[PDB]
């Protein structure tokens, strides 16, 4: 919406080559934020980082993998070390193993008896839904310090990649050797989802297409085992972790459409307090970088209940960043900080 | 090289190929993160500065300036200006036992 | 070594990584307290 | 001797603005669209499976937020040295050479 | 014939082209333009005359 002006702009530029020019005419199209605008923002920021949140909740096995590290790190008898510091800390709408007791006790007991009512009447029985919704309601009350809990996000992320590689093998296999359409395929694997009915319909369809099937076959219920047992080891759908995923994919876009307005919004507020930091240490491009990433670890730890203003939070975290830039090196030798 | 006076002499060569290797080394920072296509774009044509700058500085309109106050000499300039690397030490250069 | 004719081509990056003997990750030199690198 | 993992690929300088842009006479397009690609300035077309464009056409800010809202799937444009070496990976010699 | 050959009319039309002459990659203003015509030619603490 603003590039017919710079199409006029680089009709006057004759092939300038230095970056700082460059850079202080990309960086203008974004006007300056309203003191009330933000907090739109901020919220889009919530309703991403809380539906992140809810995709964590509504995976089963998020607090059987919690369990498994929390006796890992209760194993060995005596522990007062930084990774027990990592956990929980839970924030209100210094830690002691007795209150870790009285909350974790009725924890265990909700894992226990959600977890033998599996097998009653159903896999989605509408009362076991509600055991499944009333024990994602008690694990979103207690939530983790972020490295653990980013810990947990990439273990998910692990297991979704080997679920979609799984998936993607089986797809690309497909189509690289009977050339199968999406309209015979999407349907099939929405609805049958648990064994080889759909193969024995695509035989008993005649389909002179499908005739190249049978020297394939060896690997085509063979890559369906090891989904096979991704079903032994979960007892999980597709579709609902396609869901899951799905939600998980919006409430990251949302705060990373968030996170571009921002910085697309305060890359000047950098260059106004950058530009007073140049006390030629070093060229000012890398300070301009680092005040750029200080903008960035400022958003990332962002709060909405104080009711200040971004700016003089985020000028601690900026300067920070380039003095840690004005002590890396600032000579051809190594010096530390504190020298 | 340590002088006779405690002091240290070294090159611009040095500064060049830190420089490259910390911009490489601040990309990869922000290649192996979430980070917004302007930063990045700006680190790229940083990184490509510095490597045609590390290749030959100061052909160009504009050069590297706030070293010593001086413009800066890259490696090209060892082989194409006055100096001559060729000149001075390939066709002609010091030899030993003389007097005048 | 003996020599007989001189031919510049443009060089392979794999060719240039094969006399290559290591990789260097981060550009300090020195230390401060000792000349050992 | 030793080497540096350099990750995003630079260009070298002693082929672009020097005598005579070797790259526009191997490629067969002005160094000014050269100059305007390699510096981050516009978006070009690698290689388009539709009939709106050619290879070697340029695109603005402008063209490229008209021209992707209507059309996908087929369309390939990079900004930087990526567009140029994956455009030096798809040409062929031998039918340029016919041809001309 | 200076006048034949130079197209602009006012004020208005002659500083965007100055200051595009001064430092050209920016958009045109005319509040610091017409502060950098004021501190390069009116001005007595940047601009001494001997």
């Amino acid at each position: 919406a603003a590039a017919q002006v710079l199409s006029s702009v680089e009709s006057e530029i004759g092939r300038t080559t230095d970056p700082v020019r460059m850079y202080m005419r990309e960086m203008g199209t974004v006007e300056l934020l309203t003191r009330e605008g933000e907090i739109d923002i901020a919220k889009r920021i919530e309703d991403g980082i809380n539906q992140v949140q809810c995709s964590v909740a509504e995976y089963p096995e998020a607090i059987t993998y919690l369990l498994e590290q929390y006796d890992r790190v209760e194993a060995e008898e005596a522990r007062l070390s930084d990774l027990i510091t990592g956990f929980v800390d839970p924030n209100a709408e210094s830690i002691d193993p007795e209150l870790a007791r009285e909350k974790f006790a009725e924890l265990r007991a909700q894992y226990v008896v959600t977890r033998d009512t599996i097998k009653a009447k159903g896999r989605s029985h509408a009362t076991a839904q509600e055991e499944i919704l009333k024990l994602s309601e008690v694990f979103k009350q207690f939530r983790l310090v972020p490295k653990q809990f980013d810990y947990l996000v990439n273990s998910m992320r692990v297991m979704m990649d080997r679920v979609r590689t799984q998936e993607r093998l089986i797809m690309k296999l497909c189509v690289e050797q009977c050339k199968m359409p999406k309209k015979n395929f999407i349907t099939l694997f929405t609805g049958n989802e648990t064994s080889d009915t759909w193969f024995n319909a695509a035989i008993a369809m005649n389909k002179p297409w499908s005739e190249k099937l049978h020297d394939v076959s060896e690997e085509v219920h063979r890559a369906l085992q090891k989904l096979q047992q991704i079903e032994e080891e979960t007892g999980l759908t597709i579709e609902q972790v396609k869901d899951i995923n799905r939600r998980m994919s919006i409430g990251e876009a949302k705060a990373r459409r968030a996170k571009k307005e921002m910085v697309e919004a305060n890359l000047r507020l950098v260059i106004s307090i950058a530009k007073k930091y140049t006390n030629r240490g070093l060229q000012f491009l890398d300070l301009i970088q680092e005040g750029n990433i200080g903008l960035m670890k400022a958003v990332d730890k962002f709060e909405y209940r104080r009711g200040y203003k971004f700016s003089t939070y985020a000028t601690w975290w900026i300067r920070q960043a380039i003095t840690r830039s004005i002590a890396d090196q600032a000579r051809t030798i190594r010096i530390p900080v504190h020298m | 090289v340590p002088l006779d006076g405690g002091r240290f002499a070294t090159s611009d060569l040095n500064d060049l190929y830190r420089r490259v290797i910390n911009r490489n080394n601040r990309l990869k920072r922000l290649l192996d993160l979430a980070a917004p296509d302007i930063i990045v774009r700006n680190e790229k044509r940083m990184l490509q500065e510095a490597v045609d700058a590390l290749l030959d500085n100061g052909r160009r309109g504009r050069a590297i300036t706030g070293s010593n106050k001086r413009p800066l000499k890259s490696l090209a300039d060892m082989i194409k200006g006055k100096q001559g690397r060729f000149r001075q030490n390939l066709l002609g250069k010091r030899v030993d036992y003389s007097g005048r | 070594e003996e020599f007989d004719a001189i031919k510049i081509a443009l060089a392979s990056p794999d060719m240039i990584r094969s006399w290559s003997f290591g990789e260097v990750k981060k550009p300090e030199t020195i230390n401060y307290r000792t000349f050992k690198p | 001797m030793g080497h540096i993992e350099l990750a995003s690929p630079t260009a070298h300088i002693w082929f672009l603005k020097s005598l005579p842009s070797r790259i526009g006479l191997l490629l067969d397009m002005p160094l000014r669209d050269i100059e305007r690609v390699l510096y981050f300035e516009s978006y070009v077309v690698i290689e388009g499976g539709m009939t709106n464009l050619e290879r070697q056409q340029i695109l603005t800010e402008e063209q490229y937020l008209d021209a992707l809202e209507e059309f996908g799937d087929e369309f390939d444009a990079k900004m930087g040295a990526e567009a140029i070496q994956a455009l030096l990976k798809s040409m062929d010699l031998e039918q340029e050479c016919e041809q001309l | 014939e200076t006048l034949r050959v130079d197209p602009t009319n006012d004020r208005l039309s002659a500083l965007v082209e100055i200051y595009r002459m001064m430092r050209p990659g920016e958009p045109p203003t005319r509040e610091a333009a017409e502060s950098l015509f004021e501190n390069l030619f009116f001005s007595e603490d940047r601009y001494d005359l001997s």
